Parts: C-alpha cells; sequence; structure tokens
C-alpha cells in the first residue's frame, strides 16, 4: 500500500515538518481536498498570464499533496502556503515569479516565523533576474527547492534550476534510473543537486475531494526534496543552507543511477544521488561535497573557479579537461577565503575546477606552495589536499608534482581530525581508489602517463587518463 | 506537453 | 555598463514587458523616480508606458510595459544594472 516513492526515500533504519512552512508557487490549488485541507493556506497571491476548473488546479493540488498530504505526503504534517504563478494551462512569467518570491519575503518581514522552504516546481529558460532573485532570497535565509526541468537537457540552461544557492532536483523512476519518455525526461548536469522519485507519483487529484492520480515530473521530484528538507529543518532548525545540502547529499542513496542514461560529457557532472530521509541514528562527523565549476571556456588565459559556501572549508582542489589540455589547478585566497582555480592550456577547449568543500569548524587552513624545481611541499598539522599548476605547454603529509610545475598543500590545523592516504596504481583509461567506510574523501589527485584530470565522486577518488596512480586523502574524527 | 515538457512529459 | 538580456529560447520570449533591474544598494524612492523618469522620457518621444510593479525587498527595480525601441534610452537611466525581457515559466 505504501507508494513506491515514499518507501524509496525511507532510510534503512527508521521510526513531521511543523515548525517549518513550505511555500508553493504553482497553479491554483483545491485546498478543500482531504489530503491537504487544513494544511495549506492559499495566500491568494495571484500573478499569471491570460490563457491562450479541475484542470486548473490539477498540478498544484498534486504537488501540495506530495509535500504534505495525510495519506501520500512526504512531510505529512507540514504547514503550506500556496501562491498562484501559473495559469490554468500551466504557464507563468518570470516577472510574476519575481513578484511571488518578493511576496514571500515581505510576509516573512511582516510576520516572522521559523525556517522557510520555497518550492519552485517550474522552469523556463536561463534568466539572469530570476536567478538573481532566487540567490538573494536564499541569502536572506530561505531554502529554495526547484525542479531541474523535463527537457532531457543540461539544467544549467534553465531557470530557476541554474540558480545559485538553490536546491535543484532531477527525477528518477522506480528502477532508480533517470526519467526518460521520448526525447523528454529529467534534466541533468552540474546544476542538478540530487534526484528524487518523479515517475508515477500518487498524490491528491483535483477531480474530486477524495480522488488520487499518478503524475510524473521534476516538480514531483522536487516536492519530495522539499518535504525532506522540511523534516530536516524541523529536527535541526538551526541548519544553514550548506549544512542542509551536505545532509541531503550524505543521506542520499549513492551510485544507484546508471550513468549511461546521461550524455557522455554529462556523466562526470551529474551527481549520482537519490534523496532519502535521514535514519533513526542521526556525535560530530565530517561532511564533504564535490563542487564543480562552470567550464572555463577556451580563451588561452581562461580560469574556472569553484567556491565553497561561507561556512565550509576548501579542503582540496582539482581540475578536469576532456581533451587533457590543461595547466593544473591552484588554491587562492579571495575575501580571506580559499577558492579552487583551474587553468586552461593554450589550445584547449576549457577546463573545470573541482573543489572539495567540507563542514570542518574549528579549522585553521593554509596553503603551502613550492615553485618548479621533482617538486615537493609538506605541512608543519594535517595534509588534506594536493594541487599543482604549471606555466609550460607539455612535460609525511607531503605533495609531489612534476618537476616543471608548482605544487600546493592544503594544510589544516584541525584537532580531532585524523587523515590517511590510500593509493592505487595500474598499468588503462580510469583508475580508482576509495576511502574505507566511516572515512571522508577530502583530497583526490594523480601521481605525476597523461592525465585528463582527477575528481572526487562521493568517497572514491577517480583519475582519468588518455603506470597511473590514484591518490586519496581520507579523514575522520 | 506543449510547449515546455509540461504535465508528466506531455 | 548596463546590459540587456532576453530568453535564448525564442518561443518563450514575451516582448513588450521588461524587468528593469537596479544596482544592489538602490532605495525604493530612487526606483520610483527612475520609473517615473522612464515614463517621462518615453512620453516626450511619443511612447505610452505602464509601470506594472516596483520591486523592493529582493531586487530593486521595476517592471515596465513598453516598446523595445526604448531599451537604449532605458539603459542609460540612473542606477540601472541590467534590463531583462520578460519570458515564460512552465509547470514541470
Amino acid at each position: 500500500s505504501i507508494p513506491w516513492n515514499l518507501e524509496r526515500i525511507t532510510p534503512p533504519r527508521y521510526r513531521g515538518g511543523s515548525l517549518v512552512e513550505v511555500y508553493l508557487l504553482d497553479t491554483s490549488i483545491q485546498s478543500d481536498h482531504r489530503e491537504i485541507e487544513g494544511r495549506v493556506m492559499v495566500t491568494d497571491f495571484e500573478n499569471v498570464p491570460e490563457e491562450d476548473a479541475s484542470k486548473c488546479d490539477s498540478h498544484g493540488t498534486h504537488l501540495a499533496g506530495v509535500v504534505s498530504g495525510r495519506d501520500a505526503g512526504v512531510a505529512k504534517g507540514a504547514s503550506m502556503r500556496s501562491l498562484r504563478v501559473l495559469n490554468c494551462q500551466g504557464k507563468g512569467t518570470v516577472s510574476g515569479t519575481l513578484i511571488g518570491l518578493e511576496f514571500i519575503r515581505k510576509s516573512q518581514l511582516v510576520q516572522p516565523v521559523g525556517p522557510l522552504v520555497v518550492l519552485l516546481p517550474l522552469a523556463g529558460g536561463y534568466s539572469r533576474v530570476l536567478n538573481a532573485a532566487c540567490q538573494r532570497l536564499a541569502r536572506a535565509g530561505v531554502v529554495l527547492v526547484t525542479a531541474a526541468g523535463n527537457f532531457r537537457d543540461d539544467a544549467c540552461l534553465y531557470s530557476p534550476a541554474s540558480a545559485p544557492e538553490v536546491i535543484t532536483v532531477g527525477a528518477t523512476n522506480a528502477q532508480d534510473q533517470p526519467v526518460t519518455l521520448g526525447t523528454l525526461g529529467t534534466n541533468f548536469g552540474r546544476c542538478v543537486d540530487l534526484f528524487a522519485p518523479g515517475e508515477d507519483i500518487i498524490g491528491a487529484s483535483s477531480d474530486c475531494s477524495t480522488c488520487f492520480v499518478s503524475q510524473s515530473g521534476t516538480s514531483q521530484a522536487a516536492a519530495h526534496v522539499a518535504g525532506i528538507a522540511a523534516m530536516m529543518l524541523s529536527a535541526e532548525p538551526e541548519l544553514t543552507l550548506a549544512e542542509l545540502r551536505q545532509r541531503l547529499i550524505h543521506f542520499s542513496a549513492k551510485d544507484v543511477i546508471n550513468e549511461a542514461w546521461f550524455p557522455e560529457d554529462q556523466r562526470v557532472l551529474t551527481p549520482n544521488l537519490v534523496a532519502a530521509l535521514p535514519p533513526s541514528t542521526h556525535g560530530w562527523q565530517l561532511f564533504c561535497r564535490t563542487v564543480w565549476s562552470a567550464h572555463s571556456g577556451p580563451t588561452r588565459m581562461a580560469t574556472a573557479i569553484a567556491r565553497c559556501a561561507p561556512d565550509e572549508e576548501l579542503l582540496s582542489c582539482s581540475s578536469f579537461s576532456r581533451s587533457g589540455k590543461r595547466r593544473g589547478e591552484r588554491m587562492e585566497a579571495q575575501g580571506g577565503k580559499l577558492v579552487c582555480r583551474a587553468h586552461n592550456a593554450f589550445g584547449g577547449e576549457g577546463v573545470y575546477a573541482i573543489a572539495r568543500c567540507c563542514l570542518l569548524p574549528q579549522a585553521n587552513c593554509s596553503v603551502h606552495t613550492a615553485p618548479p624545481a621533482g617538486t615537493r611541499v609538506h605541512c608543519h598539522h594535517v595534509l588534506t589536499g594536493c594541487s599543482s599548476h604549471w606555466e609550460v605547454e607539455d612535460l609525511p603529509n607531503q605533495c609531489v608534482g612534476h618537476r616543471e610545475a608548482s605544487i600546493h598543500a592544503s594544510c589544516c590545523h584541525a584537532p580531532g581530525l585524523e587523515c590517511k592516504v590510500k593509493e592505487h596504481g595500474i598499468p588503462q583509461e580510469q583508475v580508482t581508489v576509495a576511502c574505507e567506510e566511516g572515512w571522508t574523501l577530502t583530497g583526490c589527485s594523480a601521481l605525476p602517463s597523461h592525465v585528463l584530470g582527477a575528481y572526487a565522486v562521493d568517497n572514491t577518488c577517480v583519475v582519468r587518463s588518455r603506470a597511473v596512480t590514484a591518490v586519496a586523502i581520507c579523514c575522520r574524527s | 506537453x506543449t510547449a515546455a515538457a509540461l504535465f508528466s512529459f506531455a | 555598463t548596463a546590459t540587456f538580456h532576453r530568453c535564448a529560447k525564442d518561443p518563450w520570449r514575451l516582448p513588450g514587458t521588461y524587468v528593469v533591474v537596479l544596482k544592489e544598494e538602490t532605495h525604493l524612492s530612487q526606483s520610483e523616480r527612475t520609473a517615473r523618469r522612464l515614463q517621462a522620457q518615453a512620453a516626450r518621444r511619443g511612447y505610452l508606458t505602464k509601470i506594472l510593479h516596483v520591486f523592493h525587498g529582493l531586487l530593486p527595480g521595476f517592471l515596465v510595459k513598453m516598446s523595445g525601441d526604448l531599451l537604449e534610452l532605458a539603459l542609460k537611466l540612473p542606477h540601472v544594472d541590467y534590463i531583462e525581457e520578460d519570458s515564460s515559466v512552465f509547470a514541470q
């Protein structure tokens, strides 16, 4: 009887959402529906284009149900407030969406409540202003959950999916694979943060006050994450956006999607996560995420940059290029805060910077750098990452680089931190080394015979080559 | 669904 | 230094309405005057405009219904950061 999606997001060990409010920006809703009646407050904010009765409120009633419905909802308690930014055909405007996000911020200022989750189950093309509005509303302390988009495309070309500081959800099906239907299906790419159930999702149906229907979409998937977030923020009201996003990542099922559904260039960029409620168990622990930069572009002096959240530490930095024409990566200070910067080589199509960002409080972290000479630096606390960058066009707690490159050590004064280094070499297109259970991969890199790049995938260090040795740095309390 | 992958992928 | 942006997906563009976005520290009183100035300068040129909304709280700026002919004029207004042509969003 338990619908497949609600079982799917249930942790392997288990036992809400009421100090939290979930705002919904969607079509009108049938607030009388027994799934949601008494739970959803229609603000009657309305800003919609003109069309070109139960069809009208079908979308939003379903999603209101997926978040908070009493039989089929993720956060079965959950107060919701609904705004109407989509007309009866499901069409809205950027400007209307702007006014609704503005309306939520005015309400919060007039009548402060607790943690706020805004669900944006909608998409249009990349929009500077919509992304700006979403970010600034996030910086004001509000959590935004948005759908990746249903176009089987790069989510970074869509808004508010591409919006900075927002949680973008793609859709997976009952086989844990990305939804595909014809040429349509879930978006993907580095702007997607995780995936949630989004095919054949039973929820409230506006046909009648006790009726139910199945719908699919990345809206449905985001509705899952929004109810998941509402329960996390009920349990831990004080979470910052980085701390909630590190928990969503940590508690997701991992390496469960078959990356072959994604276009080749997007497999490395798309996170292999399916969202899940946290278990009954949860002492402090070390959370890290991998943060990919936008592609640098082809200019000869191009740099990609990857940044952590203000309350995260940059524990390592690497780079990747599909052709292998790259000049490595370095860590630099900006605003008293370390960022990850990758260098394009003259004649390459661009590179990615790949930061490893971790919630490590009480951490004083510094960089140790050595110029070209093989090249060596070391710390003199604990080594968390090795980086390397060169100026030429071709060829313990220590880092070692090519004789002609600089190398950089991320060194952290972190008492209570223990780190170990684990290596794996083979005679080979991809070489892999993973941290043991309970440890967190903080740093990944290849020993200096022609490397496309290295990047952390969860707790596995992955080195990509055209003897090759993968080197993983693993830490824990 | 027309004209944006709307309503369960059209 | 002010720039214009419209949706790269042509069928999603909504010409005729523009989101005029102002520099981060711009005060509501300035937004209202900058909108009134646009209306004024457009009227001196023969264009009716309509200020559909003035933004404050997240972004300063305003939403104007006007012919695109005025984008060169509107981009030179005080406090302007960029202008974006409205476009569609869709249930997903």
